[PDB]
């Protein structure tokens, strides 16, 4: 049973910083690419960022990049994103997914939260 | 891990072509997992296999093994289905003993996978030059 | 003779950018599926070393940055990266015809 | 090819380290070019070998090989100079006949190296789980 | 000397074919020095090979040996690629001893080259009539 | 062709020299056509040989094949006739099957012509260097 | 190491004559076509004149073919270029060369001098 | 590495000689690899050999092998070919173990060779003195 | 002549080290003349020794004999003394006959010792590549 679970949540001011987590249990986490997204109160789905198995490839978009920071830690099995700057857009769920055995994510995996 | 759709990305000389691969079950007299293509005829499709084996009173090392097998086909003069021309295989075996820690198998992974892609072992590989 | 008309001489082109110089001969340059026309390099003070043999070929020592196409009239030199190191006058030169015949020259 | 240094980048799980190669000669009987690490003493280092063989009497089509290992340096008690522990081994071998194109050829060196970065073969080579 | 690609000209009857040959290695196995032509099947080129063996304890004398291959192919009737239907090979020994000097050797290779060029060979290679 | 005369022009390393050939006759016993120096004596003079041998039940190809012999002739005090001391020896053999064209078999003869005067078959055969 | 040193060089008047010299090293020189390729002052290179392995054979183009002569000494390793009537084009720099391999050359190997 | 045409300077009791080495390919029954001078008559060259053991994993000891000779030639009144009345030779051995490094080694060689440049052997080896 | 301190300067493979040998007396029983060099411990001293063929009346072959021999030091743990983990020796043997002169004995020298100063043999004994 592939499970994620959030913490963090959060609410803050603009131009502040937080640092969400995701706990990963039921598969092996280190071999796998995980990924953000989050959905806003208008409910759309918006691709936040992407890393590989041990950490080296990350991808963001143009909308994320000089502002959020993605790391895993292959030990302890958790995934973390680094919200940082808030500009008032970034209002929205930010689920967990774990990537599909491939080259660019289709996400199979979600998780609930924040 | 468990059997899903492999779908590779950046393959061939200008790494623009993909491919996928469909689970085709564990074969439980071997243990060798099955990948295929997306073909309604077997014989024209491009499979991968992998497996892993445990020690034993024998062997006494942990061996995984990687096999690629793709055909080649076309149809011939006064012939209306595509027969199987040619075949290309690859067959990867790696060894590794009971003590060694995880770090020193993602070495030797990713010391092949970046060998690959060497100009070295893609001269050697693609025009068929031994290195001289 | 096969004049060689190079390309207009110059080009301002800036560090990573992709630089392309022409060469368009007058006669074809074919005898076979071959083709002879061959691309050299200058720096200022010091002779011309051989880029790119017939047409497509990369001499032993060249950075592969380098590339070469073309067919039969239009031959094309294509640098990618275009490093500080590739700022030099370009020539082709032709072997068909018996009296050799090199183009004018591109600085850049 | 020319056998010069070959450098290995992004290597390792976590992808940020280097192996640098250089070249040991071929050998007159065999015809196998081989690289060695940079640094060594001789029997503790890490060795790669790649050898092509061409169509024959007795095989038909070519083939070519990579062969790869690495051992473990142990620092006994009593002594100055180390001991061997573990080697890691890979060898991989491409078969390919003699009307093959060099798209296929590209095209199995590339779909090997795209498929040892994928999660089937992360857990099977450096966790050793097989598939389920 | 140094292998690099060899372009020869005015080949043929009419004489306005050319060939260029791109260099493929010395083997170290046997010292045969290899040139070929420039396309992606193996089998489809054609290939020089030539060599030189110094005395030995068994035949005191040195030995130049070269060989051409042509292959001539064409696609049938129901296939899609092209086979191979015609070989057409050449062989040339040439023998000397430790005492001779270079201008016999320059002498008896201009003489061949020269004899290659002569109506009595072009009669008796091109058109397969003895000399009567 | 006819058992004429031949003369061989621009020949030698220098290309200054000739070598004029007079007809010899053919061997009833093998069938080869023998040429040799102008002068002479037996034993002394410099000898062409060419033969041409068809199809039969056991080789199913044709076979055209020309042997070159010169010797070198020192003369010896307390004689007046000259010692031969060495022989220099070339023997091309060329193989064409029975569906071969004019065309494949003048590509064959003119290449070798050419192939000749290229620096490597110089620098192999009247230097005897290999090639590297 | 394939080096080519030139040595006469020359500063004449109208209509003389001067012997240009080149001296080939790194390489088996006898087995090599060589030439002379000189560069104008305004920067146009001219080819000039071609010679076989044993010099046999040898290229002139028209505006050279009346009053150039190139030679070789392959005892000495030595390649010449006899300059005659220097009707005041003749005023470039006399780069030597190694032909390629082949019919027709292209030139691999370049000397700088004169 | 790859063998080439060695040039060395500066060589004699004066110190002017140079010494142009071609390469004559290696040996595939023992590794050894030729290199000889560019003169006529193939029986009075000078000749250099080099042999290197092939790494192997197992291997316990390397040793490296030079050998120069340099034969005379004496043109005997009563013949046409020069004959060699004397051989010069040289045999250098070099030993090493598995986990010796390249500085120890590279301080063996320049010792050596600054010995060579020093007076006690350009008087042992130049005018047969001993040293006492 | 008679044996002095040598010191020999730029060893190594900077070319900065020094080497300082005193002489250590004559063998009577062979006519070896040894040095070494000024270290405490003489177990760990770098050795060299000579050896001429003392001058005859009927003597056909001279004889010189230069040994190097470098050993290495390990103060293994639970010991008060060092001790010898590794040598690293040189053996070189150069043969002459009675009619050979002084400019060919010289010529073989000055010739060993740029072999030595080469890349070919720099690349052999510093790196452990055989040329091929």
């Amino acid at each position: 049973e592939v499970q994620l679970v959030e913490s963090g949540g959060g609410l803050v001011k603009s131009g502040g910083s937080l640092k969400l987590s995701c706990a990963a249990s039921g598969f092996t986490f280190s071999s796998y690419a995980m990924s953000w997204v989050r959905q806003t109160p208008e409910k759309r789905l918006e691709w936040v960022a992407t890393i590989s198995d041990g950490g080296r490839y990350i991808y963001y978009p143009d909308n994320v990049e000089g502002r959020f920071t993605i790391s895993r830690d292959n030990a302890k099995n958790n995934l973390y994103l680094q919200m940082s700057h808030l500009k008032s857009e970034d209002t929205a769920i930010y689920h967990c997914a774990r990537d599909s055995s491939g080259y660019l994510p289709y996400f199979s995996y979600w998780g609930q939260g924040t | 891990a468990k059997l899903e759709t492999v779908t590779l990305g950046n393959i061939g000389k200008d790494g623009k072509q993909t491919l996928v691969l469909n689970p085709r079950g564990v074969n439980p007299t071997n243990g060798v997992a099955s990948l295929s293509q997306a073909g309604a005829v077997p014989a024209l499709e491009k499979r991968v296999t992998v497996s892993v084996s445990q020690p034993s009173r024998n062997r006494k090392n942990y061996k995984v093994q990687v096999k690629i097998q793709n055909p080649t086909a076309c149809t011939a003069n006064g012939s209306c289905d595509p027969s199987v021309t040619r075949q290309a295989y690859a067959d990867v075996t790696f060894s590794f003993t009971q003590y060694s820690t995880d770090e020193e198998r993602a070495f030797v992974r990713t010391e092949l996978a970046a060998l690959l892609a060497s100009p070295l072992l893609i001269d050697a590989i693609d025009q068929l030059n031994p290195a001289y | 003779n096969i004049v060689l008309t190079q390309s207009p001489a110059s080009l301002a082109v800036s560090l990573g950018q992709r630089a392309t110089i022409s060469c368009r001969a007058s006669e074809s340059v074919d005898n076979s599926g071959n083709n002879f026309m061959h691309w050299y390099q200058q720096k200022p003070g010091q002779p011309p070393k051989l880029l790119i043999y017939l047409a497509s070929n990369l001499e032993s020592g060249v950075p592969a940055r380098f590339s070469g196409s073309g067919s039969r009239t239009d031959f094309t030199l294509t640098i990618d990266p275009v490093e500080a190191d590739d700022f030099a006058t370009y020539y082709c030169q032709q072997n068909n015809e018996v009296p050799l015949t090199f183009g004018a020259g591109t600085k850049l």
